């Protein structure tokens, strides 16, 4: 028993649009649009298979297309904002001094818009940190992954501060060593 | 291989709209019985469907009435959609099979007591299984050959995003000087089970 969904969406104002393959819930692929370019989740992956990522530059228009003549047809309806709700974890029992993960997931929101910062001791991080594209539920809002590499220490607290426009405030999800 | 995709078919606070098509492959005993589905959402809500179960498309909400209905009167539409548990779905079946229906990635698993909170001494005995693939996996608590049952708490399975699972179960106990409990770990990468003891 398995599942494998091609997921796309385009958004208005926006002009959003993304375009990834799903497999019982992880991304096999996804399509960068800027840069023509079929991002593989794991780089092993692209050594088995390929994907023409033009096919899905044409979907995205199409797409485009689609939802000029739905959003005129809805008299202009505009899309409920559902708010996030965000978990920060490991990637692994936290050993200090030991190489670990700090995964801040964001979970259950819609439109596909958020602005998410790592921060340590208050201070945005930049460094080394990596997300995922917007990744389909069943209910068919969004999930999305944000990570961060770090050296764990008592020194050292974390935060995954988490900006979308159903929220009426910056959330902020805290991680430290206990 | 080449993965396909599915062209499918065609039709701050200011507002926002969202188009949202999900093409579903759904695979039952490998390629031998698939079920595909073609849905359009709009600001989270479907509008039209296309489900192999049923041979044609249907709307969902009055939105996809029209579509519906007009991508049913054409036969060369209509036959493209049937055709595709075929052109797509076990096409792309074949294509990534050996890496996403038959990767495995083992388990790593340790045990650690711990405190439900400020507390003297440990009433929390943590079985940590960590990095495994697929999600599938079953985790129990012994005591001396006795399964332990009650007294559990499990935070579910964990999905870390990047093709590898996470869970903890919670034992909750004060153990006790010459008690033995074993964390047992089932899980397809593995042909037998995998334990772990740990002791007061
Ligand atoms: C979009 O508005 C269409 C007309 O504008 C309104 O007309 C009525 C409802 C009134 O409120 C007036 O002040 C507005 O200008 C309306 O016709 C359309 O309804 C849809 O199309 C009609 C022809 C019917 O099929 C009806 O069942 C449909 O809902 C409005 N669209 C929607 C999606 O509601
Ligand atoms: C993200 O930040 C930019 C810059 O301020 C802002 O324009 C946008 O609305 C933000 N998105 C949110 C808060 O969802």
């Amino acid at each position: 028993e398995h599942v494998i969904i091609q997921a796309e969406f385009y958004l208005n104002p926006d002009q959003s649009g993304e375009f990834m393959f799903d497999f019982d819930g992880d991304e096999i692929f996804h399509v960068d649009m800027a840069k023509k370019e079929t991002v593989w989740r794991l780089e092993e992956f692209g050594r088995f298979a390929s994907f023409e990522a033009q096919g899905a530059l044409a979907n995205i228009a199409v797409d485009k297309a689609n939802l000029e003549i739905m959003t005129k047809r809805s008299n202009y309806t505009p899309i409920t904002n559902v708010p996030p709700e965000v978990t920060v974890l490991t990637n692994s029992p936290v050993e200090l001094r030991e190489p670990n993960v700090l995964i801040c997931f964001i979970d259950k929101f819609t439109p596909p818009v958020v602005n998410v910062t790592w921060l340590r001791n208050g201070k945005p991080v930049t460094t080394g940190v990596s997300e995922t594209v917007f990744l389909p539920r069943e209910d068919h809002l969004f999930r999305k992954f944000h990570y961060l590499p770090f050296l764990p220490s008592t020194e050292d607290v974390y935060d995954c501060r988490v900006e979308h426009w159903g929220l009426d405030e910056p959330l902020l999800k805290h991680w430290e060593f206990d | 291989g080449w993965i396909s995709l599915w062209k499918g078919f065609s039709f701050d606070t200011r507002p926002r709209f969202l188009w949202q098509p999900k093409r579903e492959c759904h695979f039952f005993n490998g390629t031998e019985r698939v079920r595909f589905l073609d849905r359009y959402f709009y600001n989270q809500e479907e509008s039209v469907r296309f489900d192999s179960d049923v041979g044609e498309f249907r709307a969902v909400t009055e939105l996809g009435r029209p579509d519906a209905e007009y991508w049913n009167s054409q036969k060369d539409i209509l036959e493209q959609a049937r055709a595709a548990v075929d052109t797509y779905c076990r096409h792309n079946y074949g294509v990534v099979e050996s890496f996403t229906v038959q990767r495995r990635v083992q388990p790593k698993v340790t045990v650690y007591p711990s405190k439900t909170q400020p507390l003297q001494h440990h009433n929390l005995l943590v079985c940590s299984v960590s990095g495994f693939y697929p999600g599938s996996i079953e985790v129990r608590w012994f005591l001396n050959g006795q399964e332990e049952k009650a007294g559990m708490v499990s935070t579910g399975l964990i999905q870390n995003g990047d093709w590898t699972f996470q869970t903890l179960v919670m034992l909750e106990t004060v153990p006790r000087s010459g008690e033995v409990y074993t964390c047992q770990v089932e899980h397809p990468s593995v042909t037998s089970p995998l334990t772990v003891e740990w002791r007061a």
